[PDB]
């Protein structure tokens, strides 16, 4: 099972179902799903972090940090938040 | 001039009192009030070092407060004493270090181990497993004895010394 | 009285304090009154012997940001006995932190706190910015949760 | 050991994991089953080198270290005859603010 991921720009980005349902706001709106407000950029940092925490969510050992760089900080945190996640 | 702050530590009836006063008024005291405890002030040569001497003789029962924490908390450097004829002496420095280090809130804490009471022939714990468990913390130790006066300036000056290589 | 609270026990345990995580670990006690008591820090990748007593809980934070940390794979740790003289283990490390709340953490090193309101992100954003961590409003939390 | 990847093609990106010890076909025949083309009418590429559809992703340079969840490593995709293999880049992020 996937779903596709529109971004602003156009890009199409294919995610485990699961892995989406992290985002509240994605587990609202339900197998494809525009964002206006989200660049490329941004929608496939969000895809990493999807899978990032499907990984590692109940994990019994270390866990490596979710790395977010400096320039992309801002419009993370807003997508994020938008995103419910 | 610059002024060290000495604290020493140690169960009640180690010699934490006779000690201090030894280093300061240069006579051995028999008996001194348990209860009593205070800071004493002496101007002393440490290398050539005209040092400013505080030493804080504790004393009295266990008390846990943020009070006494910041009183403990203003020592630069630890004579952490034990008697050579009590085992529970030995056995409590290493909680006595470890409050040290809570309140220094470092596990670096400017220290000196003292095996007081040489002159006494009884010995539960000798010279030799002092030295080793100093090693265990890093610290010298002194086997310095009030009653006979022998190495209390070598222990004193000798946390000075370990307190102006933390300094430095 | 309050629930979140040590044990005055009295009986000596050997803990390991491990800190897999790459952050600054500050190590808190909750006292018997249920007080968050800080303790000395432990660098990333350092492993330390501390000594604790039996039933006495324990919690650790980013020491810089006080963001939550995990202990043992949860939140809380409390010392069991030492069988036979061997210490207990810590292993203190990362969660998976929310996304908002991670990028929140990024934001938060890179803005200062009189600036936090001059970018250009949802007034919504602003007081999250200022909503740093807190050990007393996460004990609440755990505490209702235990409830 | 997993690798985690995210498969591109054009605008596509497709986000996935795989066994170190998968091999290159075993992943084709996943991206048959997502963009409905067989392990036939497409061609796999490390950067920009021709992946053979028989040795391990292991084998081609992707590690556990190389491809994380939080940072995969990116493998091209290309479907008479083939295409030139073209991934559409992503945007960029405007230029950092005054306060950061
Ligand atoms: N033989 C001997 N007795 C000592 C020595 N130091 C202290 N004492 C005795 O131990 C007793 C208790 O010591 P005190 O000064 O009161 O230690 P404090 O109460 O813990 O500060 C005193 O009556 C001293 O006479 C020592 O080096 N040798
Ligand atoms: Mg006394």
């Amino acid at each position: 099972m996937y779903v596709k991921l529109i971004s602003s720009d156009g890009h199409e980005f294919i995610v485990k179902r699961e892995h989406a349902l992290t985002s509240g706001t994605i587990k609202a709106m339900l197998n494809e799903v525009n964002f206006r407000e989200i660049p490329s950029h941004v929608l496939s940092k969000v895809c990493m972090y999807f899978t990032y925490k499907v990984r590692y969510t109940n994990s019994s050992t270390e866990i490596p940090e979710f790395p977010i760089a400096p320039e992309i900080a801002l419009e993370l945190l807003m997508a994020a938040n938008f995103l419910d996640c | 001039m610059t002024e060290y702050k000495l604290v020493v530590v140690g169960a009640v009836g180690v010699g934490k009192s006779a000690l201090t006063i030894q280093l300061i008024q240069n006579h051995f005291v028999d008996e001194y009030d348990p209860t009593i405890e205070d800071s004493y002030r002496k101007q002393v040569v440490i290398d050539g070092e005209t040092c400013l001497l505080d030493i804080l003789d504790t004393a009295g029962q266990e008390e846990y407060s943020a009070m006494r924490d910041q009183y403990m908390r203003t020592g630069e450097g630890f004579l952490c004493v034990f008697a050579i004829n009590n085992t529970k002496s030995f056995e409590d420095i290493h909680h006595y270090r470890e409050q040290i280090k809570r309140v220094k809130d470092s596990e670096d804490v400017p220290m000196v181990l003292v095996g007081n009471k040489s002159d006494l022939p009884s010995r539960t714990v000798d010279t030799k497993q002092a030295q080793d468990l100093a090693r265990s913390y890093g610290i010298p130790f002194i086997e310095t004895s009030a009653k006979t006066r022998q190495g209390v300036d070598d222990a004193f000056y000798t946390l000075v010394r370990e307190i102006r290589k933390h300094k430095e | 009285r309050p629930v979140l609270r040590s044990v005055n026990s009295r009986e000596p345990s050997q803990v390991i304090f491990c800190n897999r995580s790459p952050r600054v670990v500050l190590p808190v006690w909750l006292n018997f009154d249920g007080e968050p008591q800080p303790y000395p820090t432990l660098p990333p990748g350092t492993g330390r012997r501390i000594h604790s007593y039996r039933g006495h809980l324990w919690l650790f934070r980013d020491a810089g940001t006080h963001d939550g940390l995990l202990v043992n794979q949860t939140e809380l740790f409390v010392p069991s006995l030492n069988v036979d003289g061997q210490p207990i283990f810590a292993n203190i490390t990362l969660p998976v932190y929310t996304l908002k709340e991670r990028c929140l953490q990024v934001v938060r090193s890179l803005v200062k706190p009189e600036n936090y309101r001059r970018l250009d992100i949802v007034r919504s954003l602003y007081e999250d910015l200022e909503d740093h961590p807190n050990v007393q409003k996460d004990l609440e939390r755990l505490t209702q949760e235990r409830i | 050991m997993d690798v985690f990847l995210m498969i591109r093609r054009h605008k596509t990106t497709i986000f996935t994991d795989a066994k170190e010890s998968s091999t290159v076909f075993e992943l084709k025949r996943i991206v048959e089953g997502i963009l409905k083309r067989p392990p036939d009418e497409q061609r796999l590429y490390k950067d920009d080198q021709l992946l053979d559809d028989g040795k391990t992703l292991g084998e081609c340079g992707f590690t556990s270290q190389t491809a994380r969840p939080q940072a995969p490593a990116t493998v091209g995709l290309a479907f008479d005859t083939f295409e030139a293999l073209c991934i559409e880049p992503f945007s960029s992020p405007p230029e950092l603010p005054d306060v950061m």
